[PDB]
RNA sequence: GCUUGUGCUGUCUUCGUCCA
């Protein structure tokens, strides 16, 4: 697995850019031999690429304008594997009837309502 | 909220130029802070030194 | 028309068609300089009004874009900016108003012209001396040094006056000390010092012999052959062009792991451009590069045997004096540069939309207009954000306290 | 109320503090103050 | 707009579930057979994480969604909201198992 | 206050009579007076 | 009044002005600059006649 | 408000040429808009909705106003210009030279 | 600023030999001509070259501005087209040996009236005398 | 019956003055 630094907010851009040439390019004689590709939100600013060679990233990161100049790409670590699709407050399970609760603005700002 | 350790690394190495550069903004060997002007921003160690510093 | 042509290429596939989009930069149009009022009139602006209104007397400047969609299956005038117009030139409005009415304007008939009005505040450029360029000088380097004498050229191609790149050709080793004295020459974009040996050769001339001829012009001279006999033994181990080129090719500062035929066409590149750009720059035209080479070096060596002083840095023929022209020029050199960086920007994102752009709406004038009046108001001669490390005092306030003063303030260097 | 001057043709008007600074007849942009009615007077030395 | 798919894990948009379907989760939730409801309960617009892969077979990542034997495509790390009882009772009837992805249960 | 604040004057005794002026600070009859040419303020009393 | 009023009037006061230094200053500039407008196209008919009309408005003392 | 004298001033804010001019006087009267305290809790017409940023001569000049100029600045507000005109008559301490 | 096509011309008319046919053994004497810094060629009769150059340029068809300079001592001939040279004029003293008018100004009391009257006898100001040979 | 109001930016750049 490796991460790109790319610009911000168009991460999820970036992926689906990846899938679009992989799903295009599959059945050619020149695929992009990927396996997978991804980012998360609290992560900014990273993309994070599933493969097994350094030039397979760059034909995927190739054509491509969120990409930096530079090729900021670093080798993830395989415990850190299991880190990155961790998920995060997910235990949290909707709003709960009854509950009393702050309102945030309007003309009954800072009013509690139940 | 959630640990992949070169976020960290990467978070506190800027924290760690952050406090730095509060106190030294003529650090030899890497580029100083700059204010959104692009003059590099008054450090406390700049205003102690020099004719127009503090002491003299 | 240094850079007449951006080129945006897209190989759609999603029945390939190869598409390129490209876009050409015709005739520059100037008129005389106007007002526009906020009601949105427009009217003849004259320098006493700039002066009473604290205007800018400037003038807009208008291009002819011409956009073409080129398509393989396998446009009018821009408002660009305005630039400002100094006072009694060719293209102010008091060169033609003779003596009376250049009364009625309230202008002084003894007022001389040759500076600029922004924001209603008089401003001169200061003329910038600079050494020549295209010149081989020699110097000598000092004692707590490996290096005993230098032959530096710095190379500006004609067209524009600006300058492209600097060569070095250092002379290693002291008097009776560090063994050989070996000529290393400097080259740009190598990390390390070559050998002038191996550079010759890289350039086509293989024998040792004919190196001698170009850069020897009288075999009697025992000791110039001397001098570069450590040389010679030196570029002994190298004997064949395309070595010596990839030799070239390992140093030059390139990303690592190129393969052995792309250093050696890189080599040929860094060889053929940016060396002594000024010569030529078409291919095999090292003829000449050959022979200059040669020259620089016979002078490094007449410089070093005692033959003749070091040239004279303060001598005042090998300087030049940059006017109003081109320092303007390189400033808008620069601004036009941001101003294609930014059209360029616009269209990649609006090729994303796919929509048939106006071309009225990806020119910013503002980048040009902005950069100029600033400059000329601070004196910072550079782009805004790039103000510190930047030249300073090129424009300054006309002096007005005697008539005296002002002519002395506007022949100043 | 307050006279002013045309800088251009130099016609005499008036404003009340809420039309635009022009002049009336030939629509210059730059106008001028008239002098005062107090009583002006100098020591001659 | 864009929904993720609470069994399978894929994200299609809205529409694309109404009109034709999870061309995944379809033989056991008949999505493609099945009204606006089935496509609310089982696919959440509300998502994190977006996934795009290209060989399931080979991805570790798609062994650890369990996602290497569906449809290539968009995918989310965690969706919220889960399947109701109900249509978990159905897919045990299908002697299928359902593991949430919502994060809450592991 | 005195009601001759910021009022044109004129000197009539002393040795700037018939001089214009206007009055600038008045507080014990000692008004100071702003000579309209002499670029000076002076003091004089009320009497003058 | 308004800025468009105020125009208007200037517009019908200037179809008015029979001659006025300022704007025969104004006017002789504007036909210098059409004329070398003109001479920059290489249009030999039009300058003929600017420069006619320059010369009968012309002839100052 | 300053410490200066407000009475030279005119309607419109300006003085006219003409008039004598001392140190501190206020030659350009200006006033910029400010969001009003609880001082509507009533004063009928003494209730403070504006900040002074007027201009005054500078404190060690005097002089005769010379000419008052009004006009419109690019952007479209107003824009003043006065100009003062004083004699400077030699004294002791003056610098001349040869 | 000039532009160089025209002096590179001139000085291939006037029989410049181009580098490539240049052997530094044959040529032991020939003088290298350099034009804005450039090693252009060379030439083995400077003296009728300069000459040639000089007379172009004082007769108007060379652009006065432009430089002229022989070293006789290094045996190069540089001239210069560039912008930004400092410059200053001088009366021209005949020094053609040949001539009677031999070390004597070239401006005459002609010259002094025609410039006073302001036309030539079949504008008359500063550009005539540097085009005519006077002045440079 | 009517009473007088109480203060000031910052940072650079340039040009100058008197010594040295
Ligand atoms: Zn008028
Ligand atoms: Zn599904």
């Amino acid at each position: 697995i490796w991460g790109v630094k790319v610009r911000l907010g168009k991460e999820k851009d970036v992926v689906r850019q990846i899938l679009k040439k992989k799903l295009a390019r599959e059945g050619t004689k020149n695929p992009l031999e990927i396996y997978s590709a991804f980012q998360r939100d609290s992560f900014k600013g990273h993309v994070y690429i599933e493969a097994r060679k350094a030039e397979a990233i760059n034909d995927a990161l190739k054509g491509n304008v969120n990409v930096f100049s530079n090729n900021s790409k670093f080798l993830v670590g395989i415990v850190e594997y299991k880190d990155l699709l961790r998920p995060v407050k997910s235990s949290d399970v909707k709003l709960t009837r009854g509950s009393y609760v702050r309102v945030k603005n309007g003309k009954f700002k800072g009013d509690l309502a139940q | 909220d959630g640990s992949p350790q070169h976020i960290i690394n990467e978070v506190e190495q800027l924290l760690q130029f952050h406090v730095a550069t509060y106190m030294d903004n003529d650090i030899a060997g890497q580029p100083q802070a700059l204010q959104k002007s692009g003059r590099p921003v008054k450090a406390i160690r700049a205003r102690l030194k020099g004719k127009e510093g503090r002491l003299r | 028309w240094e850079e007449p042509r951006l080129i945006l290429d897209q190989p759609a596939q999603h029945d390939n068609i190869n598409k390129r989009y490209e876009i050409r930069f015709g005739k520059i149009y100037l008129s005389r300089p106007t007002m526009t009022e906020a009601d949105g009139t427009t009217h003849a602006m004259f320098p006493q009004e700039a002066r009473l209104r604290n205007l800018t007397y400037s003038s807009p400047v208008y291009l002819d874009m011409e956009k073409s969609m080129f398509t393989s299956i396998d446009g009018n005038k821009v408002h660009i900016g305005k630039v400002p117009i100094m006072l009694r030139s060719k293209f102010c409005s008091l060169r033609t108003l003779d003596e009376v009415d250049l009364y009625k304007m309230k202008e002084c008939p003894y007022d001389m012209g040759g500076y600029f009005v922004i924001n209603g505040s008089e401003k001169v450029l200061i003329a910038q001396e600079r050494s020549a360029a295209n010149i081989v000088q020699v110097f000598k380097k000092a004692a707590p040094s490996p290096i005993s004498h230098v032959a530096e050229i710095r190379s500006a191609l004609e067209k524009g006056s600006r300058l492209i790149s600097t060569m070095q050709i250092k002379l290693y080793g002291r008097e009776d000390k560090g063994t050989g004295r070996t000529i290393k020459a400097t080259l740009p974009y190598v990390k390390q010092d070559i050998p002038i040996v191996i550079v010759f050769r890289a350039l086509g001339v293989v024998p040792d012999g004919e190196i001698l001829q170009h850069i020897c012009y009288d075999e009697n001279d025992w000791q110039m052959l001397e001098m570069l006999k450590p040389c010679i033994e030196e570029g002994f181990v190298i004997q064949d062009k395309e070595v010596a080129l990839d030799f070239i090719g390992r140093r030059g500062s390139a990303a690592l792991g190129i393969r052995r035929e792309k250093r050696i066409q890189y080599a040929k590149d860094i060889l053929q451009k940016e060396l002594l750009p000024h010569i030529t720059q078409e291919e095999g035209f090292e003829t000449r590069k050959t022979f200059f080479l040669g020259y620089m070096v016979n002078r490094l060596l007449l410089c070093a045997l005692e033959r003749k002083d070091q040239d004279d840095r303060d001598h005042f023929g090998k300087k030049r004096l940059d006017l109003a022209g081109p320092l303007l020029a390189n400033l808008f050199r620069i601004l036009f540069r941001k101003l294609t960086r930014e059209i360029y920007r616009y269209m990649q994102r609006c090729i994303e939309t796919d929509r048939d752009f106006n071309l009225n709406l990806a020119v910013k004038s503002t980048t040009i207009t902005s950069g100029l009046k600033y400059s000329l108001a601070t004196g910072n001669w550079g782009e805004q954000k790039k103000a510190m490390s930047s030249r300073a005092g090129v424009s300054q306030v006309l002096n007005r306290y005697t008539y005296s003063s002002t002519l002395s303030h506007l022949r100043r260097t | 109320g307050v006279k002013y001057t045309c800088g251009a043709c130099a016609h005499n008007f008036s404003l009340n503090k809420s039309d635009p600074v022009r002049c009336k007849e030939c629509g210059h942009r730059v106008i001028y103050k008239a002098r005062t009615k107090r009583m002006i007077q100098f020591d001659a030395r | 707009r864009e929904r993720a798919c609470m069994l399978c894990g894929i994200v299609l948009p809205g529409r694309v579930f109404m009109q034709n379907g999870c061309p995944n989760c379809d033989s056991v939730l008949n999505l493609r057979d099945s009204d606006q409801a089935t496509v609310n309960e089982c696919t959440s617009s509300s998502f994190e994480g977006l996934v795009a892969v290209g060989d399931n077979e080979h991805s570790w990542v798609a062994k650890w969604l369990r996602v290497d034997r569906f449809q290539p495509g968009l995918y989310a790390v965690r969706v919220d909201g889960r399947l109701p009882s109900d249509i978990v009772a159905a897919l045990e009837q299908y002697g299928v198992y359902y593991r949430p992805r919502d994060g809450s249960v592991i | 206050r005195d009601p001759t604040l910021n009022k044109t004057v004129k000197i009539r005794q002393g040795g700037y009579k018939g001089k214009i002026g206007i009055v600038k600070e008045a507080n014990g009859d000692r008004f100071r007076v702003e000579l309209h040419n002499p670029n000076k303020t002076i003091p004089i009393p009320c009497s003058f | 009044l308004s800025n468009d009023e105020v125009n208007s009037i200037v517009k019908m006061k200037q179809s008015l002005s029979s001659n006025t230094g300022f704007n025969t200053v104004l006017k002789k500039a504007q036909l210098q600059e059409e004329l070398e407008e003109a001479r920059d196209a290489h249009d030999h008919e039009r300058v003929a006649r600017i420069e006619a009309e320059l010369k009968s408005i012309g002839a100052e003392s | 408000l300053k410490h200066g004298t407000y009475e030279k001033l005119d309607e419109d804010g300006l003085i006219a040429p003409g008039v004598r001019v001392s140190g501190d006087d206020i030659i350009i009267g200006k006033t910029t808009p400010i969001p009003p305290d609880t001082e509507e809790l009533g004063q009928r017409t003494k209730y403070h909705t504006k900040r002074d940023a007027s201009t005054p001569l500078r404190s060690t000049e005097n002089g005769i106003v010379d000419q008052v100029l009004l006009t419109t600045n690019q952007e479209g507000l107003k824009f003043v210009k006065v100009r003062m005109r004083t004699t400077k008559v030699p004294q002791i301490g003056d610098k001349f030279a040869s | 600023g000039s532009p160089s096509e025209p002096i590179i011309n001139f000085l291939e008319e006037w029989g410049m030999e181009p580098l490539e046919d240049y052997d530094p053994a044959q040529h032991t004497k020939s003088t290298r001509i350099f034009v804005n810094g450039v090693w252009t060629g060379i030439h083995r009769d400077p003296s009728m070259l300069v000459s040639t150059m000089r007379d172009l340029r004082r007769s108007g068809a060379i652009s006065p501005e432009v430089s002229i300079i022989r070293d006789i001592r290094e045996r190069e001939f540089k001239i210069f087209t560039d912008v930004g040279r400092v410059y200053r004029p001088l009366f021209i003293v005949e020094d053609d040996e040949s001539k009677d008018n031999k070390g004597e100004l070239r401006i005459t009391k002609e010259h002094i009236r025609k410039i006073q009257q302001g036309y030539d006898d079949d504008v008359y100001g500063w550009s005539s005398l540097v085009t005519s040979g006077v002045i440079e």
